[PDB]
């Protein structure tokens, strides 16, 4: 299994521990990660897709060409990047007018998308190709904690193009998290948005925090010890959002936020130092005393 | 054309009569045994493959015999001599394209006993030289008489 | 009171035009299949805590109320795709909202924060670029001091800068290359 | 300037009805095809298809009942065996496989018929004209 | 004889003329060889158009006619009658489809639509030249009818045909007749018990001198054509002698096996030995062997000793002239609309499950209770359009009856329990027939039933109480509602019955986009199918209510009675025949026929193929596969199709 | 005709032609039943063959007479939108294809007899009373369109550009008085903006019609599609309460009307229609119930989707047959479900719109159902 690793922005430049965790976890599961030299912002669809669809797709196609030139598929650990590149790719394969538009612009740079790139999400790649059983085989330290699983919206949706099963009652992440020994607690409005998507975090911060607060509150009521996501954007919203909720509304939860690769990492027998948990706005130390 | 047929034609014109060619396909004249239930082909064989039964119809045995899409009159010496008909007398008066009609017939009876389940890709893959199999003597008179380049 | 003089009969067609060829004429023209059932509004996470009503956006597009382009409400959509997924008339709701946002952006209705994020992607190539603390954090956990990304490749940074100029995205956000910042 | 010349063979019970349904529904599609009615796709054979190419067809379309839905129980199974051989015979004659298209379209599948006509027109239009008649007239 | 053609281009008002330049197509037809006269008229099928054709056939001594208009599948029979009245053989007439196949699909390309119509006219003219005069095949009609499905529609067809004096066979799949109507408590708009209208009809159909009822039976095979159908009916084994059984029900009281009753939609239980419902007809019992353990307790109790475990199924062979399909429908399974929680939440039920709960003789004794705790719900929500008007489930049609049955069942709940809060979440209230709008007014005015215009986004259960919350926008207030209910009823739509695919194959009939059976024409022939001798009646033709179903059953009886009363019908002479002078007996044709019409015979001391005219349906498969050209089907000869192909590119000579 | 959008002629004209030449059908056109005595199986009927003042046997329907007639009479078939002559044929595809003279307006100038080759005109012709014995009677007298003059706030009969949907059917008809052109009656111009007002004379207690007329949602969407086919730039709005597209292919026809033809729908029953005296344009006052705002959009033409009411002659037929009426005033079936086409009077059946508001598919089904019952 050889895949071009799209990093994005938030993971490599801020929550770099997610990158280290993914690198090791994917190596342990028989996956070779190749560098996408020159890869830029996916670009973030919240701003780019809302500002100009033409510019979002052209820059997304530019990044798809980098993996196409290498002759490998793409793998990402972000719903934002997954949604941006997967939907960009699907559109260039399905719509000839959109492909022709983009290629006229890409021709000015010396690139041309040909439609041979497949975009994968590591959680989906783990479930469908590798197998959940292979996760459990590599568990060195079983995690005896309750996890508030946050799928995020851009992982399974739009279902018409993603084809990763139901986005209403999914089981994918619940089984991957449970392989580590953790328990995926059912909580109210489990499939709702964290509130950051569509550039809402930046434009309407209070609105985004109201939704994050609802999710955190619901997870806590369900006995969750932490939250697990598959998106640095969700991660930032749950982690930094808690500081912003404390500052604006005075509500304190001290609810640890982890990316699935970091959770998997701990179970694989990784040193929490490599996971860069000290970079998190909300300390994960209380959770480390429970695992 | 057999000598006797050439004489009959010329003799008819000498007598101010209209020449009449035989109208049927070769199976009537052929001495091979045909099944009352009809033709059913299980597999397609090249002329060198297997060992043909000298009494049973060669088409029923899986060999491409053009007798079905060829006018009678020759006496069917080829099947009688142990080899399938190559269709050298050409088609009947009711068939313009001999090869097209032969292909139609062959495709229809191929796997007819397992009609709904026979894989339709078997026959095309079995015949490596389609034009040479069905148009040895009549390519120029076919609907598509050339290879486009 | 709403008069015919207060409406734009071509609003829907103008939204479809903007959505052609990306995300597609078929995709954005789906707004014409809406039968105002409200499934989108009841599914909206943002509508539960604001005055935002998803079907009113589609209603205003069909009715011709162009004030929808000046609306703060269209920017409350998180693009969760729940409306898109549940619409019984196959209206590609989330895509129509994004296309409406494109016309709102063209008219100047863009937030500084979004314009700042767009500027970081053309200048540094990334919405969240690397800082001095990144280099320190990355090397401390076994990673390369600098990630193999556009931020450190003048080749790829120039490629994007050529595309941004060809698309006119620099003019859209109001970015000047001599000044090296967002004008006005 | 040039518009492809397409000929269609549609069975009365299903595809001819499917073409009728597209019409009743005002489902627009390109005006290159001219449909010929037959009672069953089982009536179609290589001679008719090859005859269409000789006359100047850039594309040939054949529509029948879904496998198992033939009005005459199994006529479409015979046609399916014939068309598979025909695709390869055409390639040997230098006629692109893609200039022949066969589909199973029911009596009410107007949308499918419409989209099939659009797709087949774009495929022939992209291939350009068939030069058979140009070469035979020389 | 040299052909003399008359070409007639129709405008169909503006349906053709608005896109295609008909007068130009008419002048083009005049340039074609053998065209003596060419004319265009607004409506060729109308009186002036038909007389115009008949006049020219006589006046210009025409021997061929071409009509460039609609599809032959619509008016080929009408123009055939028209030309035959003027003395022209009906098979010397050819249709050019320039409406469905041209004007209606090339509206935005008028110049190319016109060019195309000219080619289609030249193609019809080309085939016309080589058409031959043929004679319609006169066939006898067996004086007997077959009705498939013993529901309200099927019972009506059988009672009407029987009342006219025709022998009729009524086949019913389950142990009893009655259909879904029997499962309903009351019926809108009168609010009569379904029993009131149905039970007397079930009683009558089971004792009718001209009706042979085959309950617990299925049609397993149908061969033949109009007036001459050969049918095989599988009388399934009840493992009880109907002649000896008295339906006393003593056996069911002692049976130890409990099986979920299918009639009660998985709410109520029954025994391995059972009767679908107490008013079932025939009033006989049945043993379900899937669950029967052969304990023998029912036989000790059975006085007439009617129980017979060794009983085997019987295949009955019947000859019939006409067939009526009245297999009804099945309720949509809302498990797929996951946001509503059907199959997850206990208190989310379908409207058909409610019909059984509310029914006086139902499993709860007419009590509407929650499954979670067996309590009576004080607050109920009805969710409309479940599995209808929905592209996500693939059902973009209106199920017709769900607005009315939700308002009806809501009235019943108010009659039984006036304090109950009832809300109906709808998009459009479709109370469109006689007394329906009034029933809707009365539901709100007299019964206090509330209506929320808003399609719900989702249903959510409170895990501690089992109560449900309905998330929906009140579109008339522009606000989001989150009302709590004790029970949620999904007004499920109608889908074809599970066995519809089996019946479709047996009869050889088509389906409309909604998947229900297809009528020949929505207005020309609403209960006929394109397959002669096969008709439709009831919900299997499309979602509808009882009044409409009964009307269709009566309409299907009239349509099916025509060929029976006539005692003779004409069938198309498009049959295959061998030219014995060309056939050398290669045997290629024999196995290609599904009906075995071609046979190798000996004529003049030589083997030759010969077609049994009666077994040939006219598909054209063996002529297409004949390598000698000896086989030709009339009206679709190779030479006729060859001319038609040439016609697209050029004129003859 | 919806939902197929076939010409009404396509399905009807061949059936009219067939019924007029059927060996077992005796067609008495321009005739009325004036008396019915007896009971089931033994009815004695008197049919008055009204005088056309033209010999049907000699007449060839050439129409030369109508070109020279000096009397102009409003065409009833064209709903007052067209003028016809004293000597006339209802429509060009009429069956029997014979002419008739309207004596109420005929002045006996004699010009038509001068152009009548077969000399078929006969002013001395008298009506004939035919006596027939029948076993069963089927009533299929149809319906009449509601007269919206009573809903005064809509301005029908006051404003020139306010028309009924049945008047539109005639304006839009290829063989209509305008040659298939939808024009304003004020200036003869084609309207660029049209409004359809639903439930006119239906679902209304103020006019005494609390029933649904069944077909007006579908015919408003249909006629709106035809206007879009003829003139794509036309702005069309349908003011409705509920869209009742309930039968096979109807919901799809409604989806298609909006998606393919761009027809707009306003959920709101209009309060009133107001004319601008200077332009003849109309304004429709209505609340968009889905926005909670009041609309006052201007239109060049307003079409009232009038409901169905019993035919004018229904009272005469009711008395002759001895049958009852339901609260909607249409004829009463023995039982909505037990016997939908029978009446409580044995030997008398019902078929079509006279039994209640319905569409063509339903009417044809009832005609077939009544044939079985009779
Ligand atoms: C919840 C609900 C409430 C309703 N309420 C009303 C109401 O109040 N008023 C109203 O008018 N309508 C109502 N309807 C609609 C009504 O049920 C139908 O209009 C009516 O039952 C149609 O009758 P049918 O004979 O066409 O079909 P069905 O009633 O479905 O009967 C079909 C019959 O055919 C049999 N059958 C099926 N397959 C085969 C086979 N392969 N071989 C032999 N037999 C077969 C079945 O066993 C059954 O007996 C309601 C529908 C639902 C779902
Ligand atoms: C504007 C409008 C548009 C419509 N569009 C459509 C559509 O697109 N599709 C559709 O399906 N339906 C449509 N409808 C409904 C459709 O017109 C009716 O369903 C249909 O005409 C009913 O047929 P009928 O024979 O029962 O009644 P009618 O068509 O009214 O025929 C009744 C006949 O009986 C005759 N008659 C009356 N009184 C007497 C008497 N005393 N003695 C003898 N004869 C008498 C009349 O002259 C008439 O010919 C529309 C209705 C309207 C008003
Ligand atoms: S062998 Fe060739 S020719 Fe002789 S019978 Fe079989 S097919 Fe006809
Ligand atoms: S090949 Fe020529 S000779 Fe030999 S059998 Fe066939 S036709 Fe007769
Ligand atoms: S859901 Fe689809 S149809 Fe219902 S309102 Fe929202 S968009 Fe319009
Ligand atoms: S996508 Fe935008 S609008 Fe549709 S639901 Fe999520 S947020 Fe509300
Ligand atoms: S035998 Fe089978 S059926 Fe008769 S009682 Fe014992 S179990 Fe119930
Ligand atoms: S079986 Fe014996 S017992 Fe059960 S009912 Fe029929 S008769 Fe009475
Ligand atoms: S009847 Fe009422 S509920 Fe049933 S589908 Fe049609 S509209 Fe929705
Ligand atoms: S296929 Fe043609 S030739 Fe062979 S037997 Fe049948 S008819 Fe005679
Ligand atoms: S034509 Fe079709 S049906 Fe008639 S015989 Fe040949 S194969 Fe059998
Ligand atoms: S039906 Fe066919 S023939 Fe009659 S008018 Fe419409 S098109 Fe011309
Ligand atoms: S006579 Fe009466 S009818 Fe003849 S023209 Fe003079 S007016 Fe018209
Ligand atoms: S003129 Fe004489 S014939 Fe010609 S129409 Fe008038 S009446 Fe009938
Ligand atoms: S059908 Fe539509 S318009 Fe006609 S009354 Fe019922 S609702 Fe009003
Ligand atoms: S009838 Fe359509 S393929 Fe046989
Ligand atoms: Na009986």
């Amino acid at each position: 299994m050889k895949y071009a690793f799209f990093l994005g922005c938030i993971m490599p430049n801020r929550y770099a521990g997610v990158e280290a965790a993914t690198r090791t976890v994917m190596e342990k599961l028989g996956v070779e990660l190749v560098d996408m030299t020159g890869a830029s912002c996916c670009p973030a669809p919240g701003v780019f897709g809302s500002f100009d669809q033409k510019t979002w797709l052209t820059l997304a196609a530019r990044n798809l060409c980098i993996a196409e030139e290498m002759g490998v598929d793409i793998v990402t650990v972000c719903n934002g990047c997954y949604g941006s590149l997967f939907e960009a790719a699907h559109l260039l394969h399905d719509n000839k007018e959109a492909l022709n538009f983009v290629n006229e612009k890409l021709d000015k740079v010396g690139k041309e998308y040909k439609g041979n790139v497949k975009v994968r999400h590591f959680a989906e790649l783990i479930y469908n190709d590798i197998g959940v059983d292979k996760i459990a085989e590599k568990v060195e330290r079983p995690l005896n904690i309750n996890v508030g699983v946050h799928y995020g919206c851009h992982f399974l949706k739009p279902t018409d193009v993603k084809h990763l099963g139901s986005a209403e009652r999914p089981v994918m992440l619940d089984e991957i998290v449970e392989a580590t020994g953790a328990k995926s607690v059912p909580y109210a409005d489990k499939m709702m948005c964290c509130g950051a998507g569509g550039g809402v975090r930046a434009r309407e911060l209070e609105l985004s925090l109201d939704m994050t607060n609802e999710k955190i509150e619901n997870m806590i009521k369900a006995g969750a010890d932490c939250t697990v996501n598959v998106c640095p954007f969700c991660h930032l919203q749950f982690d930094r959002g808690q500081i912003e909720i404390k500052e604006k509304f005075g509500k304190e939860y001290n609810f640890p936020v982890l990316h699935l690769s970091q959770l998997l990492g701990l179970a694989m027998g990784m040193d929490p130092k490599d996971l860069a948990l000290s970079v998190h706005q909300i300390s994960v130390d209380p959770l480390l005393k429970k695992i | 054309p057999n000598p006797e047929m050439i004489a009959e034609v010329v003799k008819a014109l000498l007598e101010g009569k209209e020449p009449e060619l035989p109208k049927k396909n070769l199976c009537e004249e052929c001495a091979r045994k045909k099944s009352e239930e009809g033709v059913a082909i299980e597999t397609i064989k090249r002329n060198y493959e297997g060992n043909p039964d000298p009494e049973k119809c060669l088409l029923e045995q899986g060999y491409i015999c053009l007798g079905i899409a060829t006018r009678e009159g020759c006496g069917a010496p080829c099947p009688s001599s142990g080899v399938p008909c190559s269709g050298c007398s050409g088609p009947t008066d009711a068939v313009v394209d001999q090869g097209a009609k032969m292909i139609s017939a062959l495709c229809s009876d191929f796997g007819i006993d397992n009609d709904r389940d026979v894989d339709p890709m078997i026959l095309p893959k079995s015949i490596k030289d389609k034009i040479g199999s069905f148009y040895k003597f009549t390519l120029p008179s076919a609907f598509v008489p050339i290879r486009l380049k | 009171m709403i008069y015919s003089s207060d409406l734009n009969k071509n609003l829907a067609s103008q939204i479809i035009e903007a959505g052609t060829p990306i995300p597609g004429d078929d995709v954005v023209s789906s707004l014409k299949a809406c039968y105002q059932c409200g499934t989108c509004t009841g599914s909206c996470p943002s509508g539960r805590r604001t005055s935002y009503r998803t079907r009113k956006v589609i209603r205003k597009a069909l009715l011709g109320m162009d004030d929808v382009l000046d609306s703060d409400d269209i920017w409350k959509c998180t693009t969760c795709y729940t409306c898109y997924e549940r619409c019984p008339r196959d209206v590609k709701v989330t895509e129509i909202i994004k296309t409406i946002r494109n016309l709102a952006a063209q008219k100047g209705n863009m937030a500084k924060a979004h314009k700042m994020t767009a500027m970081y992607v053309l200048k540094y190539g990334h919405a969240v670029p690397a800082n001095k603390n990144t280099a320190e954090l990355r090397k401390s956990i076994g990673l390369s001091e600098k990630a193999p990304i556009a931020q450190f490749s003048e080749k790829d940074l120039n490629e994007m800068n050529t595309l941004i100029k060809e698309l006119g995205f620099d003019e859209l956000i109001g970015f000047d290359w001599e000044k090296g910042a967002l004008k006005e | 300037e040039w518009e492809p010349k397409i000929i269609g063979f549609c069975c009365n019970w299903c595809t001819y009805g499917g073409a009728d349904t597209a019409g009743v529904g005002r489902m627009q599609y390109p005006p290159s095809i001219r449909i010929i009615r037959v009672m069953c796709s089982g009536r179609i054979e290589p001679s008719l298809i090859l005859k269409a190419f000789k006359e100047g067809a850039d594309g040939v379309f054949v529509g029948g009942c879904h496998l198992g839905d033939c009005h005459y129980d199994s006529g479409n199974y015979k046609w399916q065996r014939r068309v598979m051989m025909l695709y390869e015979l055409l390639e040997e004659l230098g006629i692109e496989k893609e200039r022949l298209n066969h589909e199973w379209i029911s009596a009410s599948e107007g949308e499918k018929f419409q989209n099939t006509m659009k797709d087949f027109y774009n495929k022939i239009e992209a291939l350009g004209p068939c030069k058979l008649k140009e070469e035979l007239d020389k | 004889e040299e052909p003399r053609i008359g070409v007639y281009v129709c405008h169909c008002g503006v349906n053709i003329g608005g896109t295609v330049d008909c007068p130009d197509v008419t002048e083009f037809a005049k340039t074609l060889k053998n065209v003596v006269v060419a004319r265009d008229y607004k409506y060729m099928c109308a009186d002036p158009g038909q007389e115009m054709i008949k006049k020219d056939i006589k006046e210009h001594n025409l021997n061929r006619v071409v009509v460039a208009a609609c599809s032959p599948r619509l008016h080929e029979p009408t123009f055939r009658r028209c030309v035959a009245e003027a003395g022209l053989n009906p098979f010397l007439f050819e249709f050019a489809n320039i409406r469905e196949h041209c004007s209606w699909v090339h509206m935005h390309e008028k110049e190319k639509a016109t060019e195309k119509a000219k080619d289609l006219v030249r193609m019809a003219v080309a085939k016309a030249r080589l058409l031959e005069p043929l004679e319609f095949i006169k066939v006898g009609v067996t004086q007997r009818a077959l009705v498939i499905g013993g529901g309200v529609a099927g019972i009506q067809t059988a009672l009407d045909l029987g009342d006219m004096g025709f022998e009729t066979i009524l086949v019913e799949k389950t142990p009893s007749v009655g259909g879904r109507m029997a499962q309903l408590d009351k019926t809108f708009p009168t609010n009569d018990c379904s029993i009131c209208i149905l039970a007397p009809k079930m009683v009558d159909v089971a004792k009718h001198p001209n009706v042979k009822l085959y309950a617990y039976s299925e049609v397993v095979d149908v061969q033949g054509y109009v007036g001459n159908f050969k049918v095989k009916i599988m009388k399934k084994a009840r493992y009880i002698d109907e002649t000896k059984c008295t339906g006393c029900g003593q056996c069911s009281e002692v049976c130890p096996i409990d099986v979920p009753n299918e009639f009660d939609m998985g709410i109520g239980m029954r025994k391995a030995i059972y009767k679908p419902f107490p008013q079932a007809v025939p009033a006989k019992y049945t043993i379900d062997k899937e669950h029967c353990i052969e304990c023998g307790l029912c036989a000790k109790v059975c006085g007439p000793n009617a129980i017979d475990f060794d009983q085997e199924p019987e295949i009955i062979e019947a000859e019939v002239g006409t067939i009526i399909c009245a297999i009804g429908y099945d309720a949509f399974d809302p498990t797929v609309r996951e946001e509503y929680g059907y199959g997850v939440y206990d208190n989310v039920v379908t409207a058909l499950e409610l019909e059984r709960m509310i029914n006086a003789s139902g499993p709860t004794g007419g009590k509407v209770i929650r499954l979670s705790d067996g309590q009576k719900p004080k607050r109920i929500a009805f969710i409309q359009c479940v599995g209808s008007r929905d592209a996500k489930v693939g059902n973009k049609y209106c199920s017709n009856v769900c607005c009315m049955y939700a308002m009806k069942n809501s009235q019943l709940i108010k009659e039984k329990s006036p304090d109950t809060e009832i809300d109906i979440y709808y998009m459009d209230i479709r109370a469109f027939s006689k007394g329906y709008e009034e029933f809707y007014e009365r539901s709100a005015k007299q019964y206090g039933i509330k209506f929320m215009r808003g399609r719900p986004s989702q249903v959510i259960e409170d895990p501690e109480t089992g109560n449900l919350v309905v998330r929906a926008e009140d579109t008339l207030l522009g606000e989001i509602l989150e009302k709590e209910y004790d029970l949620v009823v999904l007004s499920v739509g109608m889908v074809p019955t599970k066995s519809a695919d089996e019946v479709q194959k047996i009869l050889g009939i088509s389906r409309t986009p909604d998947q229900f059976f297809m009528e020949a024409h929505p207005k020309l022939r609403p209960v006929d199918t394109a397959t002669d001798g096969v008709y439709l009646a009831g919900a299997c033709q499309g979602p509808k209510d009882i009044p409409a179903s009964v009307a269709q059953g009566s309409a299907a009886a009239s349509r099916a009675a025509i060929p029976l009363a006539k005692g003779e019908v004409e069938v198309e002479p498009i049959i295959a025949s061998v030219d014995a002078e060309i056939c050398g007996g290669c045997g290629v044709c024999v196995k290609q026929c599904p009906y075995g019409a071609p046979r190798l015979v000996e004529k003049d001391g030589k083997v030759v193929a010969e077609v049994i005219s009666a077994l040939c349906k006219g598909c054209g498969t063996c002529p297409a596969g004949c390598p000698s050209g000896a086989l030709e089907q009339d009206h679709f000869k190779t030479i006729q199709l060859f001319k038609q192909i040439e016609g697209m590119f050029r004129d003859t000579a």
